[PDB]
RNA sequence: AGGACCGAACCGACUAAUGUCGAAAAAUUAGCGGAUGACUUGUGGCUGGGGGUGAAAGGCCAAUCAAACCGGGAGAUAGCU
RNA sequence: ACACAGGUGGUCAGGUAGAGAAUACCAAGGCGCUUGAGAGAACUCGGGUGAAGGAACUAGGCAAAAUGGUGCCGUAACUUC
RNA sequence: AAUUCCUUGUCGGGUAAGUUCCGACCUGCACGAAUGGCGUAAUGAUGGCCAGGCUGUCUCCACCCGAGACUCAGUGAAAU
RNA sequence: CGAUGUCGGCUCAUCACAUCCUGGGGCUGAAGUAGGUCCCAAGGGUAUGGCUGUUCGCCAUUUAAAGUGGUACGCGAGCUGGGUUUAGAACGUCGUGAGACAGUUCGGUCCCUAUCUGCCGUGGGCGCUGGAGAACUGAGGGGGGCUGCUCCUAGUACGAGAGGACCGGAGUGGACGCAUCACUGGUGUUCGGGUUGUCAUGCCAAUGGCACUGCCCGGUAGCUAAAUGCGGAAGAGAUAAGUGCUGAAAGCAUCUAAGCACGAAACUUGCCCCGAGAUGAGUUCUCCCUGACCCUUUAAGGGUCCUGAAGGAACGUUGAAGACGACGACGUUGAUAGGCCGGGUGUGUAAGCGCAGCGAUGCGUUGAGCUAACCGGUACUAAUGAACCGUGAGGCUUAACCU
C-alpha cells in the first residue's frame, strides 16, 4: 500500500521447472527508513517520507543532516514520499525492509528513463521516413507540413515536433514478482523498469487490478 | 547518443587519429616531456600507459608488440633499457596532466604531460 | 517472417511448387505472419497433372520460415528456407496426404493435427 | 527568410543581455613563489601547488 | 556485478560437457507432448558457442531431408537434458555460418586426433 | 579492310545527387557516349547587321539575338503609370 | 571581378603487379590545399553494413545493389549470310 | 495505330487483379502510296511492356564512419 | 495582375456530425439467427495492391469498418514534378499560308542562411519581500481510451424442425503507444584473425602504412527492432436517447410540472506525465546570522570600521546527463575518471624455438597470444591550502494570547 524506493542493479533469467525463461529484473532494496511522518491537522496531507542508502560525512549539510538528527536516522541519499492509504502509522524511524514485498502479486515501477538526447522526429513520436531516392532532395527525415494553411493561421499547440527525449520519470505498470530473497533483501519483478542501469526507482503496489 | 561509449574522436579520422597517437608516443617518450591541448593529453594516457605497462616485461614477444605500435626501434631502445627498470616497482600511472595555458593563435586549451620519475 | 509477394516452397503434394502470399489473413493493416497463422496465396508455378492449376486463389499456412519461431526457453529453430501446406478455402482442411520435411508444435492446436500427423516429425 | 521590420535599437540590447561576459571571479595565489596563476594551472613563471615542477 | 554473479550461479548446471564449434552433438530435449513427457533427441553439427555465464548458448543445424534446420539451445536451461558429443571437428573458425551456404560433400569436416 | 567492336588521353553531355546570395553568372562527384574518323586540336586568315554562317535550333555572331554593340537624330513618342 | 573545386597547345615520362599512358602502392622531385581548438544533438551532404521479405516503392527499377578477368567447352529466333 | 472522338471499343494472351503492352475485328470521328505505303537483319546514353537476377527503393528503418550543424577564439557579409 | 505558385501523390495533420465500425436505445411485416429503419453518441479506430498523371472509378483480396465533408478543392520559404501549362519534334486535322486544335504523342532548371508570430524543447535575470537547502500539496493543462477470434456459460434461451443467442467470464492475436537489452538478431572504420597487390622497418622472419575499414569472416560494451515485458481497464459521480415510480393540474389517464431512481467508449474523476511565474507566487521540516560608530532636509535613508554565516557559485576529475547552459556523482576525511592487478568476453593454437617434410607447410610447447567502452578491487596520476559571492535577528497596521 505504500510504495519502496530501490536502485535498479540489472536484468537477467530465470529459468522455471517446466522451462520458461522468465526475464527477471533485479531491484536491490536497502534499508528503507522514515524520516517524517505527516498528518492531516499538523501538516496538510498524510504521508510518509522515506530515504535510503549510505552518503558521506563530508558530503551531507548542514540543513539535510540537522533534518536527520530530529529524526534519528541515518543520513541516505536523498529522500522520497509515499501517500499513506487510509489508516496506519508506523513512526519515525521504521526500517522498512522488502519483507512486505513477499505477498503482493503484481507491483508498479516508476524510475527515470534514459536520456536519448535531443532527438528527432522520426526518432521519437514514430513518423515515417520520406522517399530517400524518386527525387527527393534535402527532405529525407524531415517533418513535413507541421499546420495547414492561412486559416488556422498558426501551428497548434501540441504538435509533435522534435525536441528532448527521455530523460523523464516513467512508469511501467504492474509487473509480476517472482522472488524475494529477504536475506540479500532484493526483488525479482517480470519485464523491465526504466533504465539508467545502475540509478533508482520507485516500486510501488498495484494500482491496477 | 553516446551513452557509455570510449575514445575521443578529435574532429580527426580513424586512420589519422591512430597515426597521431602512435606519433605522439614517440614525441612522449623521446622528450619525457611535451606540450599539447587537454584533450589529445587526456587521450594519450590510454597509449602510453599500456605501452610502458609492456615495457617492464623484457621479451622479444613483448619487443615485437612494443615495436607494431609507435613503428620506432628508438623509442623501443628508449623503452625496456631505462623506462622499463624505471618503473618496474609502481604498478599505476606513469604521467601526470598539468594545465599550463591557452594556445594564442586559436585560444585552445593547453596542457604540459610529462612522466613521472623526472630525475636528471 | 512472410508479409506479401514472398516465394514460398511448398511442403505438401497439392500440385503447388511455388506459391505467393498475396494478403495475410486476421487483423486489420497486419505487416506480416508467424508459423501458426493462415494466408491467402496464389499459385505461381504448378504439377503438369496436379490438383491445382497455376493461377488460383486459394489459403495456405506457413510450416518452416527462415526467421524461426521462439520456444518459451529462449530457444529459437530457424529453418533453410520458406514453406507452406495449401488448405481448401471454405472448410480449411489440407489438400493433400504426403506433407515433405519437418514442421514445428507450435501448429498443434486442433484445427492442424491433420497436417502434424502427417509430417514425419516434430 | 528575410525579415519584414526594421529591429529597433532596444531589441538588438535585450538580445545581447545575454552576451555578457564573466571573467576571472577568483585567482589563486601559489604555496611558495606567491605568484597569482588560475586555479589548477601552473605559474607563468613554472610553480604549481608549491613546486617549480616544470623548470622552465 | 556480483548481485547478479551471485544468482547467474545458482542456476548454471555442473557438468556441461565441454564441446567446441565443429563438433557433431548429440542434444536430447524434454519436450512435452501434452500429457507425457517423452525424451526426443535433436543432431547435428555445432556452428556457434556463444560463452556468457548462465546466457551461455549454442546453435546446432541439422542436414535433414535436404533442408538445413538450426535450433540454438541454451545450456542451463531445464529443457536441455544432455550434450552428447559424437564427432570432434577440427575447424579454425569459432563460428561456422558458412556452412549454412554449403550442401553435402564440402560440409564434412576433418578429425580432431591429436 | 572498316564513318567495325571493348576501352585511357582528348572531345562530347544521356541520367542522378550536391550546388542555387555557388567553390563556378552551367560547375563538381559517381556512372555514360565517339575514341582511324563526317574525328579532334594549336596558330593565322576570310565572311557582318535586314547582312553573315547555319548536318536547320530561329541556333550562333565577345556572359546581349525573331534582327549585335557603340555614337548620333533625340529631351523619339507615350490618349498610359 | 578575387591568392576562384572551371578553361589552357606542345615536350620528358622511371620501379613492382599489369594487356596498358587504365589502376594500386612508390622513386626522382614537390606539397599538407592561409583559419583552427573542442563537443560527439536533431537534421543535411558523402559513404559502410544489415535480420525476414525481395519492386509490395513509384509517373518509371530513378537511385543504389548487381554483373564484371583470362582460357577452354557451348550457343537460339531471325538474317542483307 | 506517334493517327480511334465515342472508348479503358470488342475478343484472345499475359496478372490474384492490366485505362499501359502484345496478337488480331474493320464500326478508318478524320490511314494510304516519294509532304512516300507496308515490311526489314544490325545498330540506338530512344518510347512502351514483361520475366530472371540483385538489392534499403519499399514493409520499417536501425547502428556506425567522416564533412557541416553546436561551443570557445579571430575575421566578418547578404537579401529585406 | 509594382505576382495569392496550378491537379495528383508523399509527410504531417486537425475540426464538424448530416455516424462506416464499436456503445446505449424505440418500432417492426422483431420467434431465433439475421436484418431493415430511426433517435442519442465524435472517445478512439477507420486497407493493401493491379491499371491510370488522375482525384475518381473498376477489379482482386482483406477488415470490427475501409465514413461523409471543412481546413487557399489543408500541406511546394516541407519534398516530388508524372498531368497540365514555354521554347524542339511528329501524326490526324482546319487553313492558300505563317500556324492553330481540354485532339493525341516523345523530351523538357521547382530558389531562400528564419527578424517577428506560432509551436516543440532547454537555460539566464529577477521576483516571491530575513537568507539558504530539500521536500511537497495541488489550481490547471496534456497523454491514454480501438477491437477480432476461439473456448466456457450452452447446442443452453427461442424453435415442429433446421438452425441457433442476449448477458457475464477467461484465454489468445492484430494495429497503436510506452519502457527495456535478460534472450533472439542486427550494427559495431577504437577488438582478434584470414587474405590480394605494393612500399617500408638493413635482410630472413615478424609486423606496420596505403589501397572505400582495400576486400573479408566473426564479434565486448552502447544504441536499437524484427526482440521481450507492460498498458487501454474495473469502479464511482452527473447525465443523453430511452425506461420508470409515485403524481396532481384535468376526481380518470400521465416519466414531469413538485420530489426520486436506472441510463453510453461521450462529459467529471479513476491511470500516467508536466505542474506554486498557480504575481491568488500555498504548506511542512531543517540549518544559519542576536558587533560597535557618526551623519541626517532625522526618512523602511546614506555612509565608517569590523566581521561575512548556513549555503551558493566558480574551478577541476567526470557521468547509462547532455547541442549549449542546466542536471546527477565526487574533490585526499577521496573510488569521480585514467592507469594498473585479476576476471569476464571475443578472436581461435601468437612469437620464438624443436621435430617431420626436397618444398610449401603440418604437429608439439598451446584452447595459446592478444583482448575497445563491460564486472569486482587497488590512491599509482589528476581532482591543491584558499579565494570570490552571500551578512550582522528581518518593515508598518490591527487582532490574538501571556508579560
Amino acid at each position: 500500500m505504500i510504495g519502496l524506493v530501490g536502485k535498479k542493479v540489472g536484468m537477467t533469467r530465470i529459468f522455471t521447472e517446466d522451462g520458461v525463461s522468465i526475464p527477471v529484473t533485479v531491484i536491490e532494496v536497502e534499508a528503507n527508513r522514515v524520516t517524517q511522518v505527516k498528518d492531516l491537522a499538523n501538516d496538510g496531507y498524510r504521508a510518509i517520507q522515506v530515504t535510503t542508502g549510505a552518503k558521506k560525512a563530508n558530503r551531507v549539510t548542514k540543513p539535510e543532516a540537522g533534518h536527520f538528527a530530529k529524526a534519528g536516522v541515518e543520513a541516505g541519499r536523498g529522500l522520497w514520499e509515499f501517500r499513506l492509504a487510509e489508516g496506519e502509522e508506523f513512526t519515525v524511524g521504521q526500517s522498512i525492509s522488502v519483507e512486505l514485498f513477499a505477498d503482493v502479486k503484481k507491483v508498479d515501477v516508476t524510475g527515470t528513463s534514459k536520456g536519448k538526447g535531443f532527438a528527432g522526429t522520426v526518432k521519437r513520436w514514430n513518423f515515417r521516413t520520406q522517399d530517400a531516392t524518386h527525387g527527393n532532395s534535402l527532405s529525407h527525415r524531415v517533418p513535413g507540413s507541421i499546420g495547414q494553411n492561412q486559416t488556422p493561421g498558426k501551428v497548434f499547440k501540441g504538435k509533435k515536433m522534435a525536441g528532448q527525449m527521455g530523460n523523464e520519470r516513467v512508469t511501467v505498470q504492474s509487473l509480476d514478482v517472482v522472488r524475494v530473497d529477504a536475506e540479500r533483501n532484493l526483488l525479482l519483478v517480470k519485464g523491465a523498469v526504466p533504465g539508467a542501469t545502475g540509478s533508482d526507482l520507485i516500486v510501488k503496489p498495484a494500482v491496477k487490478a | 547518443m553516446r551513452h557509455r561509449k570510449s575514445g575521443r574522436q578529435l574532429n580527426r579520422n580513424s586512420s589519422h587519429r591512430q597515426a597521431m597517437f602512435r606519433n605522439m608516443a614517440g614525441s612522449l617518450v623521446r622528450h619525457e616531456i611535451i606540450k599539447t591541448t587537454l584533450p589529445k593529453a587526456k587521450e594519450l594516457r590510454r597509449v602510453v600507459e599500456p605501452l610502458i605497462t609492456l615495457a617492464k616485461t623484457d621479451s622479444v614477444a613483448n619487443r615485437r608488440l612494443a615495436f607494431a605500435r609507435t613503428r620506432d626501434n628508438e623509442i623501443v631502445a628508449k623503452l625496456f633499457n631505462e623506462l622499463g627498470p624505471r618503473f618496474a616497482s609502481r604498478a599505476g600511472g606513469y604521467t601526470r596532466i598539468l594545465k599550463c595555458g591557452f594556445r594564442a593563435g586559436d585560444n585552445a586549451p593547453m596542457a604540459y604531460i610529462e612522466l613521472v620519475d623526472r630525475s636528471e | 517472417m512472410i508479409q506479401e509477394q514472398t516465394m514460398l516452397n511448398v511442403a505438401d503434394n497439392s500440385g503447388a511448387r511455388r506459391v505467393m502470399c498475396i494478403k495475410v489473413l486476421g487483423g486489420s493493416h497486419r505487416r506480416y505472419a508467424g508459423v501458426g497463422d493462415i494466408i491467402k496465396i496464389t499459385i505461381k508455378e504448378a504439377i503438369p497433372r496436379g490438383k491445382v492449376k497455376k493461377g488460383d486463389v486459394l489459403k495456405a499456412v506457413v510450416v518452416r520460415t527462415k526467421k524461426g519461431v521462439r520456444r518459451p526457453d529462449g530457444s529459437v529453430i530457424r529453418f533453410d528456407g520458406n514453406a507452406c501446406v495449401l488448405l481448401n478455402n471454405n472448410s480449411e482442411q489440407p489438400i493433400g496426404t504426403r506433407i515433405f520435411g519437418p514442421v514445428t508444435r507450435e501448429l498443434r492446436s486442433e484445427k492442424f493435427m491433420k497436417i502434424i500427423s502427417l509430417a514425419p516429425e516434430v | 527568410a528575410v525579415q519584414q521590420n526594421k529591429p529597433t535599437r532596444s531589441k538588438r540590447g535585450m538580445r545581447r543581455s545575454h552576451d555578457a561576459l564573466t571573467a576571472v571571479t577568483s585567482l589563486s595565489v601559489d604555496k611558495t613563489s606567491g605568484e597569482k596563476h588560475l586555479r589548477h594551472h601552473i605559474t607563468a613563471d613554472g610553480y604549481y601547488r608549491g613546486r617549480k615542477v616544470i623548470a622552465k | 556485478s556480483n548481485i547478479i554473479k551471485q544468482l547467474e550461479q545458482e542456476q548454471m548446471k555442473q557438468d556441461v560437457p565441454s564441446f567446441r564449434p565443429g563438433d557433431t552433438v548429440e542434444v536430447k530435449v524434454w519436450v512435452v507432448e501434452g500429457s507425457k513427457k517423452r525424451l526426443q533427441a535433436f543432431e547435428g553439427v555445432v556452428i556457434a558457442i556463444r560463452n556468457r555465464g548462465l546466457h551461455s548458448a549454442f546453435t546446432v543445424r541439422k542436414i535433414s531431408n535436404g533442408e538445413g534446420v538450426e535450433r540454438v539451445f541454451q545450456t542451463h536451461s531445464p529443457v536441455v537434458d544432455s550434450i552428447s558429443v559424437k564427432r570432434r571437428g577440427a575447424v579454425r573458425k569459432a563460428k561456422l555460418y558458412y556452412l549454412r551456404e554449403r550442401t553435402g560433400k564440402a560440409a564434412r569436416i576433418k578429425e580432431r586426433l591429436n
